[PDB]
RNA sequence: UACCCAUGUCCAGGAUGAAGGUAAGGUAAUACUUACUGGAGGUCCGAACCCACGCACGUUGAAAAGUGCGGGGAUGAGGUGU
RNA sequence: GGUAUGAGUAGCGAAAGAAGGGUGAGAAUCCCUUCCACCGAAUAUCUAAGGUUUCCUGAGGAAGGCUCGUCCGCUCAGGGUUAGUCGGGACCUAAGCCGAGGCCGAUAGGCGUAGGCGAUGGACAACAGGUAGAGAUUCCUGUACCAGUGCUAAUUGUUUAACCGAUGGGGUGACACAGAAGGAUAGGGAAUCGCACGAAUGGAAAUGUGCGUCCAAGCAGUGAGUGUGAGAAGUAGGCAAAUCCGCUUCUCGCGAAGCAUGAGCUGUGAUGGGGAACGGAAGUUCCUGAUUUCACGCUGUCAAGAAAAGCCUCUAGGAAGAGUAGUACUGCCCGUACCGCAAACCGACACAGGUAGAUGAGGAGAGAAUCCUAAGGUGAGCGAGAGAACUCUCGUUAAGGAACUCGGCAAAAUGACCCCGUAACUUCGGGAGAAGGGGUGCUCUAUUAGGGUGCAAGCCCGAGAGAGCCGCAGUGAAUAGGCCCAGGCGACUGUUUAGCAAAAACACAGGUCUCUGCAAAACCGUAAGGUGACGUAUAGGGGCUGACGCCUGCCCGG
């Protein structure tokens, strides 16, 4: 299905700051591929998708009174849409 | 220059957990660390 | 011919080479090379078991025709060539049906030279025969001690075997060593001496040399502590002092014979060297 | 770490001038001589690099074998990576 | 386990700092400025490994940091890594590893065939700009290429068979080392041109000073050169077949063409991009010149120098669809942060050690040496005084000059280039840089003579001599052999006791003895299977001796 595959969206200064571009961080399903994401956003937002761009986050280690442990592996993945596309709103 | 000069491959090629499983006295290793329980077999 | 180098280091002193002036391409035929990769001296178990193996230059494998089968077509000699797997040169055979295959080069054999083999074969050098067809006195190489399995016993750069005589299914052969024994007559052999024969004159002259040839050091017994070898131990230079000098794996090792006692090739051999 | 296997890679600069070749001579022809050419070598001098000869220092060290000043090899039986 | 003593003692880990300003409860130690100093074939820029968030931002100052701390590679929060083309996989194989059946073996297992896996190698399509707290050949802009896909349009084919074409054949792929001479281009430099300035202290409006003086892949042309006699018949081979390869014969022969390759160049790309100065000018000519490339191209040598895929071709096969043009669309997974001669890797440490590869400027220079610098980086995580003994690391030293000492150990001296000159002995190569001497700066004659470059203009290199001139001294600094006579040992270059021995020891070329007729002997293994060797007595194993020269006596009773 579409919405396992695209988890949340993914708010932060950098991401925020290319809605703009028509460009739109998501956070997806770690086995995900980018044409996947791309027919699950088509699918999920009704928009033309132009590119879509991936990266693997590692888990970052965080202690918590000695105990420390990884935060979850990410997968990201930026989706360009068409000029001519709608946006996706957030 | 000391003992201990790594290599990713090397450690997995001759240490890792599809080596010990390749032997029978391999297997009694993996064995082994499971009875004293271990959190880290290979 | 061989050249001797000029004294120019202590290195070239006494050293001599072959001129090869035999030698007429530096090219081997790229169809009949196989790979070759250096064993020095490692088993199957990649134990060391032949000592003093290792490291020399690399080298491609030239496919030789040792069976000599290719019955009643001509073959001109088109090239003499390096062989670096051999003491022999080797000869680049064009067979008149436009099949190539390398022979040992025998002594007298030219570029332009038409060989032979089988049965219609004149008694001409490098030309291939069952000893059956070869005439007593011959002086022959190249010889196989089964039928069809190939010549494997006087290969070697100068070397040549003598027919003796015709006993029962048999034939005499005089080999190089000077052993006298019963070949099979439905084998064959190749008419004349092997060739390159100035090749035992060479001095290798430097410790280099002999390792570009992939020889490693030999280290003396004698040298040796007592839990290396028999030799090994005693204070200041030693004599060996055993019964008999030993190898390093005890066994005699001056006059000790080692062929096998009970031996089944022992009813073929009619004079021992 | 030792030896080995396959596959890569590194070696500033300079010096010397082997064989061979060509041209003159030379001879019946050859040896041979001179000049030019040629570019061999576990060749030479010398950095990188590799080594570890002397001395000093260090000796609860900066270091469980080093540093400093000198030293040896440096196209090879060479160094080094995977 | 706790706590003493030694003791406020040793130590605080190679190094240059200074002041002003700021911040702050607090400042030698954090920030900023200026000057000073250090590295600069690195102490700079990339990048593999390895590490794994150390990266950025905002807070913090318990602990960590050998001092301090407002700061940090530390603590806490948020963040940050974007790919058809880069590296790896959906490609290829080497060593090696695994290995259906199989062979061998008390068990376990060992070996090995087909077949696989396996880079350190092969193959393979993207460049230049922009942007920035943190990625960028990944984002954006521009311009491409590679492989596909559909959709239009013509075109041709639809059983003497367009087209595809093997899992098969063949070619290529496909390879060492050394050397020499070239072409080109990076790089370097000078003028030119552009812009700015006109000056502190005696002088200068200019031979004045400062800064700058251009650009991709792709596409289309060209091109130093480098290789390469073509055509036709004909066929005991290439597991079948072949029009392909191989072989043979015949005709036509030439350093000429084609044909392949090929650095680079010229156009375009660019009305674009960048650029000394909120702005946009100049882009030229000449010299020098690779360690890069043409290219292992050429020549030579012996020690004789991967494979496979890929690509091309051939048939065997399969076939109604095929290509061409145009259009728009499609292109997965993994890595991508940051450190990377290092405080982030290996050394228990923020440790004078170790860590592959690419790049690595200028003056003088042969040079990556040396000294001083450029770009760029850095001032080294304790300081302030003092200027005793003593210790270490250095500099100088009257007269003497090895008297020191086991021993000239250490230090001193020598040192570069050019010229003169050079003995014994010798294996005729050497010895030899033997030894021992002499010269070396600046000015003028002098854009000298004479070279290189070029169409010129110019630019670069450049002796021998003559005159002169200064110093105590002219490779004025730094960096660069001490030498000789004679003897022992080992011929020689090599090797060795990681960490007290580098040697006369080992090795070595050479000698000799001996074994070994090939399922060799020898060696590993219970065996199978191996090495020997894809070798075959001019070969292979073992013992001893150790270049070369002259030699190598007697004894076979044990
Ligand atoms: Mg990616
Ligand atoms: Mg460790
Ligand atoms: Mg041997
Ligand atoms: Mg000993
Ligand atoms: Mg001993
Ligand atoms: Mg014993
Ligand atoms: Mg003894
Ligand atoms: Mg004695
Ligand atoms: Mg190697
Ligand atoms: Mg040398
Ligand atoms: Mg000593
Ligand atoms: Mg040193
Ligand atoms: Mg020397
Ligand atoms: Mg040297
Ligand atoms: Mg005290
Ligand atoms: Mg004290
Ligand atoms: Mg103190
Ligand atoms: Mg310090
Ligand atoms: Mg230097
Ligand atoms: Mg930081
Ligand atoms: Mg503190
Ligand atoms: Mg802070
Ligand atoms: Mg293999
Ligand atoms: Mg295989
Ligand atoms: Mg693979
Ligand atoms: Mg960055
Ligand atoms: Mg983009
Ligand atoms: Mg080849
Ligand atoms: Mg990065
Ligand atoms: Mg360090
Ligand atoms: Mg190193
Ligand atoms: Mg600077
Ligand atoms: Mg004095
Ligand atoms: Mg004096
Ligand atoms: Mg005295
Ligand atoms: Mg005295
Ligand atoms: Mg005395
Ligand atoms: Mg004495
Ligand atoms: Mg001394
Ligand atoms: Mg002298
Ligand atoms: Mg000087
Ligand atoms: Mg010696
Ligand atoms: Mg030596
Ligand atoms: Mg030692
Ligand atoms: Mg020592
Ligand atoms: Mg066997
Ligand atoms: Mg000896
Ligand atoms: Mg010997």
């Amino acid at each position: 299905d579409a919405r396992d595959i695209i988890k949340r969206p993914v708010v932060t200064e950098e991401s925020t700051s290319i809605l703009d571009d028509k460009k739109y961080t998501f956070e997806v399903d770690t086995r995900a591929t980018k044409t996947q994401v791309k027919y699950a956003v088509e699918e999920i937002f009704d928009v033309k998708v132009a590119k879509v761009n991936v990266m693997n986050y590692k888990g970052k280690l965080k202690r918590m009174g000695r105990y420390a442990g990884y935060t979850n592996k990410r997968r990201k993945a930026i989706v360009t849409v068409t000029a001519d596309s709608k946006e996706i709103q957030f | 220059k000391r003992t201990y000069q790594p290599s990713k491959r090397k450690r997995k090629k001759v240490h890792g957990f599809r080596t010990r499983m390749s032997t029978k006295n391999g297997r009694r290793v993996l064995a082994s660390r499971r009875r004293k329980g271990r959190k880290v077999l290979s | 011919a061989i050249k001797k180098y000029k004294p120019t280091t202590n290195g070239r002193r006494h050293m001599t080479s072959s001129d090869f002036a035999e030698i007429t391409t530096s090219t081997p035929e790229k169809s009949l090379l196989r790979p070759l990769k250096k064993k020095a001296g490692r088993n199957n178990q990649g134990k060391l078991t032949v000592r003093h193996h290792g490291g020399g230059h690399k080298r491609q494998y030239r496919v030789i025709d040792f069976k000599r089968n290719k019955d009643g077509i001509p073959g001109r000699v088109a090239t003499i060539e390096y062989d670096p797997n051999r003491s022999a040169n080797i000869a680049l055979i064009n067979y008149a049906d436009g099949e190539k295959r390398y022979i040992i080069a025998a002594k007298g054999l030219e570029v332009g030279q038409t060989i032979y083999s089988g049965a219609e074969a004149d008694i001409k050098v490098g030309n291939a025969l069952e000893l059956k067809d070869i005439p007593v006195g011959t002086v022959i190489h190249n010889i196989e001690m089964k039928p069809g399995k190939g010549g494997q016993l006087v290969r070697s750069a100068g070397t040549s075997a003598q027919v003796l005589g015709k006993e029962g299914k048999y034939v005499l052969i005089r080999l190089n060593s000077g052993e006298v024994r019963m070949i099979l007559a439905t084998c064959r052999a190749t008419i004349g001496q092997v060739g390159n024969e100035q090749h035992e004159l060479i001095n290798i002259g430097k410790a280099g040399r002999s390792r570009w040839m992939g020889k490693r050091p030999t280290v003396r017994g004698s040298v040796m502590n007592p839990n290396d070898h028999p030799h090994g131990g005693g204070e200041g230079k030693a004599p060996i002092g055993r019964k008999s000098p030993m190898s390093p794996w005890g066994k005699p090792t001056l006059g000790y014979k080692t062929r096998k006692k009970n031996n089944n090739s022992d009813k073929f051999i009619v004079r021992r060297r």
